[PDB]
């Protein structure tokens, strides 16, 4: 039996100062059955926790970061308000599969902060 | 602050083994689980398994159970991953990562394995497996 | 009597002191019960420990009769 | 719907947001259960919250149907 | 490092009331309970009751129920003990004292009253009542 | 209708450097049914906690202070090793009566440090 999957968009790009959301959908089992945690990984660095237990922020993490769960879509989301260039990184959601006794990571999302003033 | 320091990068022939260490300093060791998580170049995090020294047993991911052994030496506060029969798909950065929630305190311990969020990570160890096999 | 105990690392089996002729297991939930299950306390006793609300205690009187959930026989 | 909530200071009764037409009560033990009793979370919800092991969750759909034990 | 600062000593005639205040630094009681504890001259500590502002409820000791009222205003982070029908046995030092274990965290709260250890104490207020009925 | 009682010796006196124990016996109900805490009150001062939850020390309290529970005598004890003159104070135990929903204090023990040597 395979673990459940946590599916995230691979690439998300947004302009500074805006709010961006990154989702993490659990393929089987209820998202509320297991807490979802979120890590930030800057290039060349180890991951750090940005959200734990769905919506809790470790000390030191900017309060522009928040976490939520949506039961209807079976997903967890990381929301970043007031997006800044320093938030560019990869982001991973993580949970646990009780049946197989294994950690499950989402596949990652790269967040890019756009540098263009105008759009085509 | 608890810190985890890993051994240096290695380059290995296919079919060989690698054993990567993770020395923990600055906290309780026996009661906290350490996991190994790898990341192949440009790919995602993958959990290999972990060890809870106070139960004396390791938990493995099915993908790696046949080839990987995870151990821990209380006397040196050091966890180890030994990965055998290396192949090109094993070229990756290997992290150790400590589970935030300890398994025993005050003379009592939890009932079940449950890997929680990982607060402290090592700096990673790149293992590169050369071609062939 | 020989009992399992959670007073050691790793968890182990010990010969109880004279006069402590029972093994016990006391379990209860803490906030992490929903992920890690019950907290388990194992040891030796002279009299079966009394339970507070939301705690369970059982005692037994054969060797190793009080295993942790991850150390039950097979 | 108006539901009791434990998210305010003091604990209070609130008009639930749109689409949240249930009140809920979610309880579990923490390490003080043996003296303080269960922890109780009260609020509004759109669907009855999922329960993990050792949690109790009950929902109801009349105003203030989910009081805290000490306001009851 | 919250402090509790009480009002000053008072001398009262029998049959009168006293209302002693206890102001918490920091501008909030959070989810803590405040007790009133008194000590007659050369005697022991005696609990009178307490209040949990976040629930809007107060608890009283039988010895004082019906004569004492304990209140608190979150807006001024001040708690009060009003003791009526003063008699000689009421000459005492009166202390307020915070219960170390708050009633709520993370948006949820305990079910039952249970007065835990008292970490922060006020400085005490001496109330002296003159003789007679 | 009455709360249980917590009985402490009224007076304890001992030379400095020695170890003293102050007991607190619960009159009805098991001592283990409710946490016991211990306060120190110096003359003219408010109480401060020296032990909570039977055997925990608050931050800043010297490790010379310890707490224990003896179920067979239905008592809780505060132990002070390496007694110092600054330990002179009144000590109170405290628990809680669940049936009456009241805090219960012991009667207090006055600790005195003896300066002359005795037989």
């Amino acid at each position: 039996a395979s673990n459940f999957m946590l599916t995230q968009p691979r690439s998300v790009s947004e302009s500074p100062g805006k709010t961006v959301t990154i989702s993490c959908t659990r393929s089987s089992g209820s998202i509320g059955s297991d807490y979802v945690h979120w890590y930030q990984q800057r290039p060349g660095s180890s991951p750090t926790t940005v959200i734990y237990e769905d919506n809790q922020r470790p000390s030191g993490v900017p309060d522009r970061f928040s976490g939520s769960i949506d039961s209807s879509s079976n997903s967890a989301s990381l929301t970043i308000s007031g997006l800044k260039t320093e938030d560019e990184a990869d982001y991973y959601c993580q949970s646990y599969d009780r049946s197989n006794h294994e950690v499950v990571f989402g596949g990652g999302t790269k967040l890019t902060v756009l540098e263009n003033l105008y759009f085509q | 602050q608890v810190q985890l320091v890993q051994s240096g990068a290695e380059v290995k022939k296919p079919g060989s083994s690698v054993k990567v260490s993770c020395k923990a300093s600055g906290g309780t060791f026996s009661s906290y689980a350490i996991s190994w998580v790898r990341q192949a170049p440009g790919q995602g995090l993958e959990w290999m398994g972990g060890i809870i020294p106070i139960f004396g047993t390791a938990n493995y991911a099915q993908k790696f159970q046949g080839r990987v052994t995870i151990t821990a030496d209380e006397s040196t506060s050091t966890a180890y991953m030994e990965l055998r029969s290396l192949r090109s798909d094993d070229t990756a950065v290997y992290y150790c990562a400590r589970d935030n929630l300890g398994y025993c305190s005050g003379g009592s311990c939890y009932s079940d394995y449950y890997y929680y969020y990982m607060d402290v990570w090592g700096q990673g160890t790149l293992v590169t497996v050369s071609s062939g096999g | 009597i020989v009992c399992h105990t959670t007073a050691t690392s790793p968890i182990s089996a010990v010969t109880c002191p004279p006069g402590e002729n029972l093994c016990y297991r006391k379990m209860w939930c803490d906030a992490f019960c929903s992920s890690r299950g019950k907290v388990v306390e194992l040891g030796c006793a002279a009299t079966c420990p009394s339970k507070k609300p939301y705690e369970e205690v059982t005692c037994c009187s054969t060797d190793k009769c009080n295993p942790h959930p991850k150390q039950r026989p097979g």
